[PDB]
RNA sequence: UUAG
């Protein structure tokens, strides 16, 4: 809708090719999911332990 | 307070630490080295400055970095970082100040502020600055609220708010600076009278 | 809808009652006022400066 | 790395700093005092060693 | 404003 806001996002990664520090590894692939699986928990569900 | 410790107690902030606030939106460097926490603190305390010192005009990212001296005008995202928190905030760039950026004719998300006190329209005018399509709904059929001027001629007397209470540290330092505000000062010499109409002595005051 | 994610606000709140440490004052409700403004659009237009 | 400071060691994570993640969702307690951060991060790193 |  034009001029409507956007806050919220639709398209995650993960992966051991997204992950900085353990890349091309499967500990790496491990942790990317951990990862994600919080930021759209956090994103989605909402994170109350910020507060 | 003088300079750029001076700007953060204007602004009601600590010139030598971090505040909750900003560790929030900037926790990769309040986590880090305190090298660089200091780095954050001037370019914060100078941007203040700035603003502060002509708060009646806007205070622009380039305007800032152009305004800055070595090492810290070389690192930019930095500064337009601190430079857009700082405006989010509504720590500069608040207001009624002369725009340099123009607002965008295409407008983002539409808010209904019910209100028109100086609360409701002191966010108006910030969400107004940041795009977004405002509309203030006023029961009375007039402004300010709890702001309440009575006029009649060139008499005028306060029914609402009539104090300010003090301008170190104070917002609406930056509004007299904004507006045809001609403040004066209370002198403090208050005597008393009984019911019956004599005065109280001094001593017993 | 039943089973949705809801993880944004819609009723915010601003006004000399809502800020702790300024309360009834004129200054304490331009202040909420800033607050909210800012709370909103990084809400609902996205806080870029927190990347 | 044994007790309290291994378990930290074993989750990647330094046992006596916060670390920028911690900031984020924590940021009440990182720019208070240096008191209240070593109780968080005795939790933290407590929490760990229990689930380890 | 048949909100966009
Ligand atoms: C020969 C080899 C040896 C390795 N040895 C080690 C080692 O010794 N130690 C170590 O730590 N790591 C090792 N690795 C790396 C490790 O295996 C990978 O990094 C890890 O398994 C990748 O996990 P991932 O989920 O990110 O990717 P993937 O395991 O590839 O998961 C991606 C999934 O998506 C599927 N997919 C692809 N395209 C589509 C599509 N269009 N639609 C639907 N699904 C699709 C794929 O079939 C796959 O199942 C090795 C890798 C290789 C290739
Ligand atoms: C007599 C008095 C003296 C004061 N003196 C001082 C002082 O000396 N120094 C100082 O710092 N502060 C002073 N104050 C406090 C200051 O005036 C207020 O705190 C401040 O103006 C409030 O701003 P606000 O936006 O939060 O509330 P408001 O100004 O009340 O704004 C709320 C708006 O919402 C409107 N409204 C209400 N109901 C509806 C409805 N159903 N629909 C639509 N609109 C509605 C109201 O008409 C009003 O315009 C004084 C207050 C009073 C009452």
């Amino acid at each position: 809708i034009p001029g409507a806001p956007q806050p919220i996002p639709r398209l995650f990664f993960a992966g051991e090719h997204t992950i900085r520090n353990y890349p091309a590894t499967v500990h790496g692939a491990l942790l990317s999911g951990l990862r994600e699986a919080g930021r759209i928990a956090d994103q989605f569900l909402g994170a109350m332990y910020t507060l | 307070p003088s300079g750029v410790e001076g700007a953060a107690f204007q602004s009601r902030l600590p010139h030598d630490r971090m505040t909750s606030q900003e560790a929030a939106c900037f926790p990769d460097i309040i986590s880090g080295p305190q090298q660089t926490q200091k780095v954050f603190l001037f370019i914060r305390n100078r941007t203040l400055q700035l603003w502060l010192d002509n708060p009646k005009i806007q205070l622009t990212f380039e305007a800032t970095l152009q305004q800055l001296e070595a090492p810290y005008n070389s690192d930019t995202v930095l500064v337009h970082r601190v430079h857009s928190y700082l405006e989010r905030h509504g720590l500069i760039n608040f207001g009624i100040y002369k725009r340099i950026k123009p607002l965008p004719t295409k407008k983002t998300g539409k808010v209904i502020i019910i209100g028109s006190g100086v609360s409701g329209l002191a966010a108006a005018r910030q969400l107004q600055s940041f795009g977004m399509d405002v509309t203030l709904l006023e029961a009375r059929d007039r402004v300010g609220g709890r702001v309440a001027t009575f006029r009649k001629g060139n008499y005028v007397a306060d029914l609402g708010a009539m104090v300010v209470t003090g301008l170190g540290g104070n917002p609406m330092a930056v509004v007299s600076k904004q507006v045809n505000m001609e403040l004066a000062k209370i002198k403090q010499k208050c005597p008393l009278y009984e019911a019956n109409g004599q005065a109280v002595p001094k001593e017993k005051d």
